[PDB]
């Protein structure tokens, strides 16, 4: 849609509001780890046939080493992505985070140990000759329990973990430093503090909507 | 064992391209010699063919698992270059980039078939626990920390 | 006269079972809204 | 013994792959269902021979009755012991399951754990905040480069013979 | 004859799994990169972490992926105003700290 700006040399335009909106990225990190055998699959159940395939030398010794690689590479990208934090931290028994509300990313004790939203990702996506699918190193409850550490760590003490010690600090004063670091004073977010929340919360909740409601999005 | 696995990769890729040349192929023997001396050349012709056809297959195996592990190393030289760009000739604020803790600076030794940096980073410690409040006020107005 | 063979005209071609499969195959099938004499 | 209902007139069963999946006896009209009999792989999980010559063979994707014995989801475990505690992986098996060499001493196959505990003592008006540091200096390895290897086609091929 | 055939069948199947494979590592690591960089911690490149000004974010484990939730300050309601690179007080050029 066309628009133009209205650009003078003593005409500035500032902002007077602002808007929390919360956007979701969807990223494949990991295969199903194949492998084939090479006698089962060409000469399934034949001396004769396996007896003429070795003329060709080890054409699949390497397909079985080629397999293998992605194979043990499947698992390192699920290791990269998840696995970065050492302790598993935990939230704290109350919620009183300022007025911002997690429910919706936190687990739920209610269930798979998964959260609201992964479940909604998690249902919305869904041999006879040596076809073996090998089983992931890291099953999917153990990676969301990794998620779970990195969604607690973030939530009491902010970018502090990822960097040496945890140091925990309240929400309400961490979004001033989120706030602060994209130009904007801290108390900005304390005079609203009461808005912000209501709109952290609401843009949350499309989140479900907007995964539930169409399909196309995983 | 980065810059080994990339050693061994290559050469065991060799040997195997080389140890092909002892396969028949379907063919009577795997020398070429031998099958031009053995048989009369109207039919040394078909087991001729046999061989050379499963030595391209061979050779064109041995070039694709070539670029596909090139194209592998050339996204590990453009890393590696950008590590350079701004881990070593500049101080980053790219979390976890050039290494775990608050970046300070960093040192590039080489290596063979690759590149060492050490990522010299500030790591916070001895924390301890405080009592916090977001503004104070003293005379009926609020006050809030410049930094 | 002639009529139109809406989506009659259909068998089996095998005794095969397929259970809740879209399977597609080439064999003499009456061709669909064609003139039955 | 099958549970599809064939058809009256059908004998074969088939799958999306156009696998034989489902036969019907033609002297007792029943179906029957044919799973291929168990196949995979043979795993040697082993700690370095430098520590000891005592190895745990794992069978992939068997049920353990076709082969002290530990069945797991990657397939029948036969040689480690199996531990109800939970330690850092040290040799990986699959679906959570890592082997390791510990103690006399034997192979165990635990259930592999994510990191340590930790809970950050998180209130509304606590914080903490550092009062020392250290300079860590950690190494981080890259490669760059691969041999520059070119292979000729007539030498390779047909090494010295005018009628290849 | 097939053999050669089925040798062929399985050589193409592996090539094609591992230049598959190979754009799925160029993804592993930029979900890699937008963990280390957006959730733990907060990013200044633009459009790296969700179209806005980043604030935080928060991963979701989903089958064979991830989901990251960009939570960013979008600004709102502008107002037209007059500028002025400086101001003159008394002979001399003021100029805003910030
Ligand atoms: C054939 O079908 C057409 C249209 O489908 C119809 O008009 C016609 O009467 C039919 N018969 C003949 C002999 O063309
Ligand atoms: C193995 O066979 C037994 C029969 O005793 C059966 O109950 C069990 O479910 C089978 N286990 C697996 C993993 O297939």
């Amino acid at each position: 849609a066309e628009n133009s700006v209205a650009y003078s040399n003593n005409s500035i335009a500032i902002p007077t509001n602002f808007t929390i909106s919360v956007t979701t990225e969807i990223l494949p990190v990991s295969m199903t780890k194949t492998s084939v055998d090479c006698t089962m699959y060409i000469c399934g159940d034949s001396t004769e046939c396996s007896n003429l395939l070795l003329q060709y030398g080890s054409f699949c010794t390497q397909l079985n080493r080629a397999l293998t690689g992605i194979a043990v590479e499947q698992d390192k990208n699920t290791q990269e992505v998840f696995a970065q934090v050492k302790q598993i931290y935990k939230t704290p028994p109350i919620k009183d985070f300022g007025g911002f509300n997690f429910s919706q990313i936190l687990p739920d004790p209610s269930k798979s140990k998964r959260s609201f939203i992964e479940d909604l990702l998690f249902n919305k996506v869904t041999k006879f000759n040596g076809l073996t699918v090998l089983p992931p190193l890291l099953t999917d409850e153990m990676i969301a329990q990794y998620t779970s550490a990195l969604l607690a760590g973030t939530i009491t003490s902010g970018w502090t973990f990822g960097a040496g010690p945890a140091l925990q600090i309240p929400f309400p004063m961490q979004m001033a430093y989120r706030f602060n670091g994209i130009g904007v004073t801290q108390n900005v977010l304390y005079e609203n503090q009461k808005l912000i929340a209501n709109q952290f919360n609401s843009a949350i909740g499309k989140i479900q909507d907007s995964l539930s409601s169409t399909p196309s999005a995983l | 064992g980065k810059l080994q696995d990339v050693v061994n990769q290559n050469a065991q890729a060799l040997n195997t391209l080389v140890k092909q040349l002892s396969s028949n192929f379907g063919a009577i023997s795997s020398v070429l010699n031998d099958i031009l001396s053995r048989l009369d050349p109207p039919e040394a012709e078909v087991q001729i063919d046999r061989l050379i056809t499963g030595r391209l297959q061979s050779l064109q195996t041995y070039v694709t698992q070539q670029l596909i592990r090139a194209a592998e190393i050339r996204a590990s030289a453009n890393l590696a270059a950008t590590k350079m760009s701004e881990c070593v000739l500049g101080q980053s604020k790219r979390v976890d980039f050039c290494g775990k803790g608050y970046h300070l600076m960093s040192f590039p030794q080489s290596a063979p078939h690759g590149v060492v940096f050490l990522h010299v980073t500030y790591v916070p410690a001895q924390e301890k626990n405080f009592t916090t409040a977001p503004a104070i006020c003293h005379d009926g107005k609020a006050h809030f920390p410049r930094e | 006269a002639y009529t139109n063979s809406f989506t009659r005209g259909v068998y089996y071609p095998d005794k095969v079972f397929r259970s809740s499969v879209l399977h597609s195959t080439q064999d003499l099938f009456l061709p669909f809204f064609s003139n039955v004499t | 013994e099958s549970n599809k209902k064939f058809l009256p007139f059908q004998q074969f069963g088939r799958d999306i792959a156009d696998t034989t999946d489902a036969v019907r006896d033609p002297q007792t009209l029943e179906i029957l269902d044919i799973t291929p009999c168990s196949f995979g792989g043979v795993s040697v999980i082993t700690p370095g021979t430098n520590t000891s010559n005592e190895v745990a063979v794992l069978y992939q994707d068997v049920n353990c009755t076709e082969v002290n014995v530990f069945q797991t989801r990657a397939g029948c475990l036969i040689g480690a012991e199996h531990v109800n505690n939970s330690y850092e992986c040290d040799i990986p098996i699959g679906a959570g399951i890592c082997a390791s060499y510990q103690t006399s001493q034997s192979i165990i196959a635990y259930t592999m754990s994510l990191g340590a505990e930790n809970s950050v003592a998180y209130s509304n008006n606590s914080i903490a905040i550092p009062t020392n540091f250290t300079i860590s200096v950690t190494t981080e390895i890259l490669p760059v480069s691969m041999t520059k290897t070119s292979v000729d086609c007539t030498m390779y091929i047909c090494g010295d013979s005018t009628e290849c």
